[PDB]
């Protein structure tokens, strides 16, 4: 039963005839009870996740890779398709390389794959994993690891492609314990430009778009809240340069964290003296400074 | 289907 | 000859029988010798000023403001003229006033209007002036002193709009002798966005617009180097946290300069020890301040 | 005529 489309996969199938192929093994996939779905198991898995990155090597088919990431969706919708991606190495990865703003669709579809892994509750920060493999595409080309998520926040592109965006963001910060870690990454993308884009998608009226908003701003609010009842205990201490070195020296001084902090002291003390407008300067750079962390 | 389920309450997001 | 003009500015005129008298003003000032603008003087100087103010106050009759500032170059194109503007107290302060997304064309008149004030010779430091005058502006309604050059580098302006935007960032750049002020101001602007914006004022091919960068370009790298030889230097003696606290108490300690450098520290310090990619954070920050205080 | 000069060496700008 299955096996027909094993062999399919692996008989050297071109442009056009896998096209067709693709479409029907979805469409089977879909229209079946799950036993049928785990005779195809890792083997036939296997074989689609291999004419991807052999898809993707070469430089009319973006149709082709799409019905890949159609038949991965379409294979994991339930518990043993999703698990068996999972085992797999280079699995989130290329849905992960699927996202890109050449190719709407595709993206949309590579986007709310990962999101719905993230928020998977039993295999422990899934969401690392969705980073580790964000990151290492960044590389292959060497451009920054969320350019892809922001790309897809433009003019031109379509309103269902900033959902999946947004969309994305959210499964990969609400599952994170650590609230220094989604202030880092948050500000990550705020760096590219997302704050400068961020206007734009509150005046695009739209229903499921604003059920977005209402997770991310949720949070991006009790995340500032949180942060400043940290730093404020930090206004009251650290009101002395004492209790600044104190503290520098205990705590970035031997972790391998010091020769960036280093670097950016350098750059702050680089006003010479006697610029008359130097409170004013430093005046500048805290509020650069503060937007970053905070804002 | 399963990941339908846990995609629905993504943009209608109550998995949070 | 000349009063009669000074009288009519005086008897209450208003709107388009003030525009028509404006306009026979303007023509009047053009094509008339040096001595009959002298008889015009600082008394009909005057109340051109006054009719602007008493003009911005009031919330089809932009076109009245525009014909004052156009008067005002007529007026002030020679010796005399720029002199006697320069001897007022709101003079400098309105012309700034007059600049605004709102009005294309008064804008436009009015930003070169300031930049041939700047590249004045022999009242040293015009550029400090206009800074001035351009930041009192910001208060009376309470956004950023430069938004307006900014507004003016968007989608929809008018490209000879643009061309007096940077056009006036050049006069406000070039003859200032600290290089500590330049990195400032143009730091300033790349906050609001100008970095973001000044990808797309080369896309455009123009003939006027690009010998506008060939100055601007020149200046931001001729200042970038510079400033580098400054950071090395800082990058071999401040190699030590000592270096850096020896530095900080010296210079940030009894300036004002003190509670700002304080503050930045305290956001710089936030990232609570036990953050695992606390030295990919850091690293991070690292390249944000950087990018502001050299990029 | 005086700031026309600073205006065209502005645009053309030589005043540098």
């Amino acid at each position: 039963s299955a096996m027909m489309y094993i062999q399919e996969l692996r008989s050297g199938l071109r442009d056009m005839h896998l096209l067709s192929c693709l479409e029907s093994l979805r469409v089977s996939l879909n229209n079946n009870p799950v036993s049928w779905v785990q005779t195809f198991g890792a083997e036939g898995l296997a074989s689609l996740l291999d004419i991807l990155k052999r898809l993707h090597d070469e430089k009319y088919d973006s149709r082709n890779q799409h019905e890949i990431i159609r038949c991965l969706k379409a294979f994991m919708n339930n518990k043993f398709g999703i698990k068996t991606m999972l085992e797999t190495e280079e699995g989130i990865l290329l849905l992960v390389r699927a996202m890109d703003p050449a190719v709407p669709n595709m993206m949309i579809d590579a986007a709310k794959l990962l999101s719905a892994l993230c928020i998977l509750p039993q295999p422990e920060d899934m969401n690392e994993r969705v980073l580790e493999a964000m990151t290492e595409r960044a590389e292959m080309d060497e451009v920054e690891r969320f350019q892809p998520l922001l790309d897809g926040l433009k003019s031109g592109t379509s309103i269902a492609l900033k959902v999946g965006c947004l969309q994305l963001i959210n499964a990969l910060i609400t599952p994170a314990e650590e609230l220094d870690f989604r202030v880092h990454i948050r500000s990550e993308l705020m760096r590219l430009g997302l704050h400068q884009v961020l206007q734009e998608l509150r005046e695009i009226e739209n229903e499921d778009m604003k059920v977005q908003l209402c997770v991310f701003d949720e949070q991006g609010d009790e995340d500032f809240f949180d942060l400043k009842g940290r730093l404020d205990d930090i206004r009251m201490e650290m009101d002395d340069f004492g209790e600044v070195f104190q503290i520098i020296l205990n705590t970035v001084k031997d972790s391998k964290a010091e020769p960036h902090f280093l670097s950016i002291l350098q750059h702050l003390l680089l006003v010479r003296n006697d610029y008359e407008a130097r409170p004013q300067y430093y005046k500048l750079i805290e509020e650069c400074v503060s937007q970053i962390v905070l804002h | 289907g399963v990941m339908d389920s846990l995609l629905e309450a993504l943009q209608s997001g109550a998995a949070f």
